[PDB]
Order: structure tokens, then sequence, then C-alpha cells
């Protein structure tokens, strides 16, 4: 099989500016008919992939002309001019020279915006859940940029490890921000043994790490 | 051709 | 316009067969093109599985050639994917396509011996703006959908990607930021739908 490589996992870009996304193949994709069989796709969050470029440099039907492709042999570039909010998602190259068709691992396009600090909220476990013998404590980080954010759970000023799970929204198109949810899961027994529950957030937009907490 | 064959 | 739609079960047990259908609208599958199945694994890696051509000839990815079958019914403009002896590794979103240009919406198939299970829905109570939400916990398989106030509330809503807990059950939260002064004028109800278990739960979220 032909191995397709996209070296960059993600690329940031200021709206209105241009960006180039690289792809490489393990074998030349040039054919004797003159065409180079490298296709480009965009997958927007929650959507099916969509064709952007076929045969290395040909714009597909119904695709904005801000997308263009170039390359030679084993090295290829997708250029996106005048990047807009609708352009966020993952860009994949795919070789189309030999069976089986094979895809690169994708490059995520991130829209770069001004630094935005998250608004932080802590939620104690509901009384309804506390009946079950399990307690979920939730920390919400709302509308922040950039994506990098550290969440530290503290139970009575003690650092927690391996008992929480995080989830992050896809970069939305209304304000180019992310949101994050962190859930600390404890037994009801362990929950009732302690009083102070704290979520400490480290982010570039914050003047200093911010802690939101409650007393059980 | 390695491309997808179109309408016949 | 030409459109494709995948249909089939969302949950299949290991060792059994996965059977999906692609229904093609406003195009005859005998008229041209390759008709592909492409799947996307958790983690987002894409794999081309194979195609059936306008003449019914197949071409399979060598890594699946022993388990896969792609057939068609030209009279119904449908083509089919059959994947035998499935394992957990076959959990993926399955797409049907016409060449590289026209894609279906995709259909998630989870392969697991685990039973279907509806979610618990717990309130995330609000303590300028206030945040509140619902914790949708302990369901299987994906997906769930969450709306607020029957779809009337969309502004400021964040429904997070599900996390797979060590138990093998999923959990997610859906939150919304709201004017603190509206807490006594507008009720907030999350509408949780888990189609695999035939579960519909409305949960009112009020201040603590």
């Amino acid at each position: 099989d032909i191995v397709m490589t996209q070296a960059a996992p993600s690329v940031p870009v200021t709206p209105g500016e241009s960006v180039s996304i690289s792809c490489r193949s393990s074998k030349s994709l040039l054919h004797s008919n003159g065409n180079t069989y490298l296709y480009w796709f965009l997958q927007r969050p929650g959507q099916s992939p969509q064709l952007l470029i076929h045969r290395m440099s040909n714009l597909a039907s119904g695709v904005p002309d801000r997308f263009s492709g170039s390359g030679s042999g084993t090295a290829f570039t997708l250029r996106i001019s005048r990047v807009e909010a609708e352009d966020v998602g993952v860009y994949y190259c795919m070789q189309h020279l030999e069976y089986p068709y094979t895809f690169g691992g994708g490059t995520r396009l991130e829209v770069k915006r001004t630094v935005a600090a998250p608004s932080v909220f802590i939620f104690p476990p509901s009384d309804e859940q506390l009946k079950s013998g399990t307690a979920s404590v939730v920390c919400l980080l709302n509308n922040f940029y950039p994506r990098e954010a550290k969440v530290q759970w503290k139970v009575d000023n003690a650092l927690q490890s391996g008992n929480s799970q995080e989830s992050v929204t896809e970069q939305d198109s209304k304000d180019s921000t992310y949101s994050l949810s962190s859930t600390l899961t404890l037994s009801k027994a362990d929950y009732e043994k302690h009083k102070v529950y704290a979520c400490e957030v480290t982010h570039q937009g914050l003047s200093s790490p911010v802690t939101k907490s409650f007393n059980r | 051709s390695p491309g997808t064959p179109g309408s016949r | 316009d030409v459109q494709l739609q995948e249909s089939g079960p969302g949950l299949v047990k290991p060792s059994q067969s996965l059977s999906l259908t692609c229904s093609v609208t406003d195009y005859s599958i005998t008229s041209g093109y390759y008709w592909n199945w492409i799947r996307q694994f958790p983690g987002n890696k894409l794999e081309w599985m194979g195609y059936i051509s306008y003449d019914g000839s197949n071409n399979y990815n060598p890594s699946l050639k022993n388990r896969i079958s792609i057939t068609r019914d030209p009279s119904k403009d449908q083509f089919f994917l059959n994947l035998n002896s499935v394992t957990t590794e076959d959990t993926a979103t399955y797409y049907c396509t016409r060449g590289s240009l026209v894609w279906g919406q995709g259909t998630l198939v989870t392969v697991s011996a685990a039973s279907t299970k509806g979610p618990s829905v717990f309130p995330l109570a609000p303590s300028g703006t206030a945040a509140l939400g619902c914790l949708v916990k302990d369901y299987f398989p994906e997906p769930v959908t969450v709306s607020w106030n029957s779809g009337a509330l969309t502004s400021g809503v964040h429904t997070f990607p599900a996390v797979l807990q060590s138990s093998g059950l999923y959990s997610l939260s859906s939150v919304v930021t709201v004017p603190s002064s509206s807490l006594g004028t507008q009720t907030y109800i999350c509408n949780v739908n888990h189609k695999p278990s035939n579960t519909k739960v409305d949960k009112k979220v009020e201040p603590k």
C-alpha cells in the first residue's frame, strides 16, 4: 500500500489570511497520462468529508475557488486563501493512483483569534445522583482561546489524579472559541468524607490560575 | 485511467 | 440532485455480520461511477473499504477481502455492504459515496457484546450570566442528542463530545449560558433523546 503522510496535526490561521497544508506519499502519484492522482478533502465538524481538489490541482464542483492544489511527484500542498470561519475542520489528502486508495492522517485547521479567558463554573453532584452511590462533579470552561487549558481537581486541597475525564467542543464558527467540560467521579462514600471541592484552571487569557470551588 | 469513470 | 443515504443497525455483536445499505436518489447506479464504502474509525482515521462499479464489478481493500462483500440491486438503485465476523475494531462511521464527489451523511456502527442502555439525566444547577446544564450519564451505544426547551433555545448551548467511561458506558454534558435575571422568567428543560434504547427524557433544571 501507498503510505500517505501529513506531517502537521494542526495549523493556526488568522481569518482573511492564507495557509498551506502539506501532504507526502511513499511513491510518486504521477501517471503516464500527465495527471497526478492526489485528492484533497475537508471534513467540517459533525459533517461527512467533502471533496475539494481532484487530480492534485483541479477544483471540484461546488467548491469555493479560495481552495487550490499544487505539488510534484511525492510532495503536495493545499492552499486556502482568505480563510473564513466555515473553513474550520480537518483536511485529508488521499492517493488515487493505486488500489487500495489510502488517506493521510489529516491536518486540523484552527482559526486564530484574540486570546479569550474561559468563564469557569463548578457544579456539585445533584441530590438525585447522590442516591446512586456515585458523585459526579463538573467543571465548565466556557468560550476560550487558545485550546490549551489545564484543569486541576482539588479535594480538600489535595491534588487529584486518574479520577476525572475531560471533553472539548470543536472550534465553533460564531466566536472561534472552545469550551471544555471536566467531570470528577467519586463514590458517594468518598464524596461525603470531604468538604472542599475545587477546580483550578490555567489558561493564557487568565492573569493567574483561577479556582472555582464549593463546600459540600 | 486511475480516476473514477464517469457517465457512460 | 444525486444523494446517498446509509441505513442499517447502530449496534452489532462480535462474530456476527454487519449489513448496511446505501440508497441512491436521483441517479441510476448503472449509469456510471464507482460506488464506494469508506469508514472512519474513532480517532478519525479514514479507510477505503472497496467499491462496486456501474457494471457490478467489485474491488476490495486487501485487508478486508476475506470478510467483505459489496453487492447491489440496480432495480432499486441500492448497493450494500456486508462485513462478516466483526470485532470491536470494526466500530466506525460508515459512509457510502459516488466516486470522491458525492457522500452520504454517514452512519455510526458500534460493535460490542454489551447491551443497549438508556441514560440517566442529572441537572447541573445554576449557582450577569449564569450557566446551567444536564449531565447525560451511563448510556450505550452512541449517540444521544440534546436540545433545550424543545429546540427554542439554541444560543449559548454547548453539547460536549461523549466520553467513554471505564464501565464501557458513555457520559456527556450539555450546558447553556443564560441571563441570571431570566431564571425566574424562563424555565430551562433539556430534552435528551437516546434512539438506540428508545429513551426520551425531559429534565427541568432550576436554581439550587
